[PDB]
């Protein structure tokens, strides 16, 4: 039983063994190093929500419950090991997301699918570090004159409105977008488009 | 003072202790006095010689009694030229029954007499031929040392150079040991824990027997205990020794014992019969 | 150590215990405060006393953050703190009694007067975030709300029985060196308190710098001659002295402290110079 | 039997706990055999101690001590090799067979086939804080061990409870000396004005909200063991919650 963390890419190198009963405390022969978890998850939610672009009637909105956990397994092959690095990479996480589990497989085998299952329980909860929870757009057309290059988003426009003149002005659009953060810290919130670099 | 030894064999000393200034103790022995000496070597390292010490003691009763028969009733030059100038033995015998209170000689007083009488001591000056200044001042005397108290003043003001010194001696004569030797081992911290930041103690111990045991015990250390089991290989040098564990433990109990006085005698090299161990972190 | 002069404070005491050797360690104090703002903007927080230069704090809208601010001591030798108490603003007025014991007036001047000390020098100064431009300052009349018997130990050392420092000679001993130690002791001004005993005892007692509590009677240690006890004079100064032929261990503490009578429990200063010797 | 020997189990809440069996040929048979040897001229004996090793279960396996084992034979001697064993979760009590082996090389050369390979059973013979009032518990995410130097350092510290009031808890440091035999009488003074002066917490009345990373800032340097200054307390019926846990030195 782990605790929460934020939206970073942390890791997770927990301490107790299971039990993973074999002959003897001789090499498993072959121990994960990299994990990985939630990276079923990226190929759970795009599929959720590219069939929510048309209405929901689908087999993946079909009485399914397995988003509470997104509980991934850990395969081996031929006593008692420690836990490896987990490397969790907590970035798309939904909102409802707030468990996981490992039903580990201990393999043994001659020529055999001899195996077993060895499973862990994991609560974890989430900082909700920052939110946009509007956006709206905005055209314009003023050209604007020199010495307004202290604005860091005007001199985009301007350094492509004197080089490259096929590319004109009242043509590019703002959108507006507002961050709010449901935390006590201060955060520093550089944002890149393809080119745009947004001050500190 | 301590005495080098009659032979003049060329024994150093460092440390000595004169109290000029501080001619002040107390010695209920509760309290702790202690007294150190740095003997050095000679040339030749040898045991047994004589060695003596001045003590230069006094007593309590004669210092506060010097103060209070020369500045609480004599200090004056008609008193003691005319009142007790002849009957001064009659004031030694008046003074060796007085029994002044020494428990709070040391807490804010000084000659604060305890509770004898005065009535039988008048009646006695009286009955000679004391005359009547004299019996003035000693009764003075007296009743103001009834009750009285004093200062740290005149702690050597009123015996300075006017007490006797019974210099005390004795003998102390340099005890040792049976076998001499000198081992040095080799120590290697395979700790189970990281490290417990051990405090030494580079021991150099003695042993005085036959067929005999000069054990020793490792460092000790205050973190997280019972740990930081160390790698020994022993490397005795100059005799044949015996063992007790290799790759023992720094735990609660240590008992890396070297029972190597039941062989390899030698002479006496040293000052005593001794063997300095010393163990080093490899 | 070297290496450290990245926090905005250690620098000051650092700077004047390069130069000015005299004004020496161990006596400044810290005085920790903590800000916390009642509003929705960040504020800026540039701290001055006297010549003290905090860096630009930042407090977001309930973060505290305590200012660690380094001050110096105050002599009792030099102010007297015994002055007409708590002054009128005006002059005049009914003249009633006091009503207060003569020593509760005595406590009362002392925890008035070093509270507008720590007030007369210490100046905010402070900025807003979101605009720029309205600056300000504090001031801290209203927020200090008294002292109690910490603080005014802490700043004021006359409020203390005696005033002691005490040196050793040359801190590189090998072994073989009895080294005297020496002891300066001064009376402070509640040297008019008690008065009923005149003499009081002065135990120096001997720390292992790591561990603690070495016993006595000392062994591969320290060895003195004499003995730890040495009465000291009441209103006066005394040069109390002991010789130190240390045996073998890396280093230690030497300390006083002072007991008013040799029974239990009448020890009345736990006074705390330990100085550190370092032996081969 | 010559070679007298017992079995030391040290248990340890690092999940280890180490086993040492220690031997020793004591007197009982030597003082009877060293004096046939000095009728036959000889006191220094040589029983070739070179075949030594452990096991654990019903599966006979040699577990690596963590020291080694050459050949070591000499007279009078006695050792204690060392060999990490690990500790198990409950009293699953792994019984053990002591096995080793020594060719008493005697004098004039004269080998005898002797061993000491027996079983008996291995019993050893015998973080976090838990609450008084609430289902909360305290430990360090950070290790409990850590190094730095005079200047800052972050500290962190885990709130697990139940959600039934899942909240409102306050930390402070409470740099104060507790006030408090003569050498006692300046040993509990001197822990505690190293306690009250060491470190100093720069965000005391720290409120909760579960993470929080406390702000620490040490000024004199030691080992503070069980660093006990700071005190959490529920603002609901006040007990004075202690962490007594952890550590940091400072060299």
């Amino acid at each position: 039983k782990m605790t929460r963390n934020s939206w970073m890419m942390l890791d997770g190198t927990k301490t107790d063994f299971h039990i993973t009963v074999r002959n003897k405390s001789l090499s498993c022969a072959i121990n994960h190093i990299k994990i990985i978890p939630m990276n079923n998850i990226e190929q759970m939610l795009k599929p959720d929500y590219w069939k929510k672009m048309p209405p929901d009637d689908l087999y993946i909105m079909e009485k399914q419950l397995d988003w509470l956990s997104k509980s991934c397994v850990r395969i081996i092959k031929l006593i008692t090991f420690d836990l490896e690095l987990d490397n969790t990479a907590v970035p798309f996480n939904f909102t409802g997301f707030d468990l996981l589990i490992e039903y580990g497989m201990s393999a043994t085998d001659e020529s055999c699918i001899y195996l077993k299952k060895l499973s862990i329980p994991y609560e974890v909860t989430l900082r909700r570090t920052i939110e946009v929870p509007s956006m709206d757009i905005i055209p314009l057309n003023e050209l604007f004159s020199s010495q307004v290059e202290n604005v860091d988003w005007i001199e985009y426009v301007m350094s492509k409105i004197r080089a490259e003149s096929n590319l004109h002005s009242r043509d590019f659009i703002l959108l507006l977008l507002d961050f709010r953060n449901s935390w006590i810290d201060g955060i520093k919130l550089n944002v890149q488009f393809e080119d745009f670099t947004s001050n500190e | 003072e301590l005495s080098a030894p009659d032979t003049r064999n060329d024994y150093n000393i460092r440390g000595d202790y004169i109290a000029t200034t501080p001619a002040l103790i107390t010695f209920d022995g509760n309290e702790s006095f202690i007294n150190c000496y740095e003997i050095t070597a000679n040339n030749n390292f040898d045991s047994k010689d004589i060695f003596n010490l001045k003590v230069r003691y006094n007593t309590l009763k004669e210092q506060l009694d010097c103060f209070i028969t020369d500045a609480v009733l004599i200090e004056g030059d008609v008193e003691w030229f005319i009142l007790f100038e002849k009957w001064k033995t009659f004031w030694e015998l008046e003074i060796l029954k007085k029994l002044k209170y020494d428990y709070d000689a040391f807490k804010e007083n000084r000659i604060i007499r305890l509770l004898k009488t005065s009535i039988d001591l008048n009646k006695t000056k009286s009955k000679i031929r004391n005359l009547c200044i004299e019996k003035a001042v000693l009764d003075k005397i007296l009743i103001c040392l009834n009750k009285v108290s004093r200062g740290i003043a005149v702690c050597n003001t009123d015996m300075d150079e006017y007490v006797r010194n019974l210099v005390p001696k004795q003998l102390t004569v340099p005890v040792q040991l049976p076998g001499f030797e000198q081992f040095f081992h080799v120590q290697f911290e395979q700790m189970e824990t990281s490290h417990d930041a051990l405090h030494d103690t580079i021991a150099t111990i003695g042993n005085s027997l036959s067929y005999t045991v000069i054990v020793e015990n490792l460092s000790g250390q205050w973190g997280q205990d019972v740990i930081d089991d160390g790698g020994y290989i022993f490397e005795i040098l100059s005799s044949n020794e015996w063992l007790i564990h290799g790759q023992k433990r720094c735990a609660i109990k240590e008992k890396r014992k070297e029972f190597e006085v039941h062989l390899i005698p030698l002479k006496k090299g040293y000052l005593n019969f001794p063997r300095v161990e010393i163990t080093n972190i490899n | 150590s070297s290496q450290v002069e990245n926090v905005d404070w250690i620098e000051y005491v650092m700077s004047k215990i390069r130069a000015e050797s005299n004004l020496h360690s161990r006596d400044f104090i810290l005085l920790l405060l903590d800000f916390r703002n009642s509003w929705i903007d960040g504020i800026k927080l540039n701290v001055q006393f006297e010549d003290f230069t905090s860096n630009e704090y930042h407090v977001e809208a309930s973060h505290t953050s305590r200012i660690i601010v380094p001050i110096k001591k105050i002599d009792y030798k030099k102010y007297n703190f015994e002055n007409t108490p708590i002054p009128r603003i005006f002059p005049g007025r009914q003249f009633i009694q006091s009503g207060l014991n003569e020593e509760q007036t005595i406590e009362m001047r002392q925890k008035f007067w070093c509270r507008e000390h720590i007030i007369s020098k210490l100046k905010c100064n402070w900025k807003l975030t979101t605009d720029q431009s309205v600056t300000g300052s504090v001031d801290f009349n209203k927020f200090i709300e008294k002292f109690d018997h910490k603080m005014v130990y802490t700043i004021y050392p006359g409020r203390l029985f005696y005033g002691v420092q005490l040196l050793l000679d040359e801190p590189k001993v090998k072994v073989g060196e009895i080294i005297n130690l020496k002891i300066i002791t001064e009376p402070t001004s509640t040297c008019r308190r008690k008065q009923n005993s005149t003499v009081n005892f002065l135990d120096i007692v001997i720390f292992d710098s790591k561990t603690s509590k070495i016993l006595p009677r000392s062994n591969r240690r320290i060895l003195y001659n004499g003995s730890l006890t040495k009465p000291i004079s009441t209103t006066k100064v005394s040069e109390i002295n002991l010789e130190i032929i240390p045996i073998e261990k890396g280093r230690y503490e030497f300390s006083v402290c002072i007991s008013k009578s040799n029974n239990q429990d009448g020890i009345i200063q736990f006074d705390s110079e330990n100085v550190i010797l370092s032996v081969i | 039997l010559l070679n007298m020997r017992l079995r030391n189990i040290s248990l340890k809440s690092e999940h280890c706990i180490l086993s040492s069996l220690d031997f020793q040929t004591s007197k009982a048979s030597e003082q009877l055999t060293k004096k046939f040897i000095y009728p036959q001229e000889h006191n220094s004996f040589l029983k070739l101690n070179f075949q030594e090793i452990s096991y654990k279960l019903i599966d006979g396996t040699s577990q690596i001590e963590l020291d080694p084992i050459c050949p070591l034979k000499v007279p009078l001697t006695a050792f204690s090799y060392d060999s990490i064993s690990a500790t198990f979760k409950l009293v699953l009590l792994p019984k053990s067979t002591q096995p080793h082996r020594v060719k008493i090389t005697l004098a004039y050369e004269l080998e005898l086939h002797p061993n000491l390979k027996l079983p008996v059973r291995t019993s050893w013979e015998t973080s976090l804080v838990n609450s008084k009032l609430s289902n909360v518990k305290f430990k360090f995410i950070n290790s409990n061990i850590k190094v730095i130097k005079g200047e800052k350092f972050t500290m962190r510290l885990q709130i697990i409870n139940s959600s039934s009031s899942p909240l409102d808890l306050v930390v402070y440091y409470n740099n104060t000396i507790n006030p408090i035999t003569l050498e006692n009488q300046y040993q509990l003074h001197n822990k505690y004005r190293k306690i009250a002066e060491g470190i100093i917490l720069l965000s005391n009345d720290y409120k909760i909200p579960y993470f929080a990373d406390l702000r620490f800032i040490g000024i004199m340097s030691g080992y503070y063991g069980t660093l006990s200054g700071l005190k959490v307390l529920d603002l609901n019926t006040n007990e004075l919650i202690e962490v007594g846990n952890g550590a940091s030195v400072l060299i």
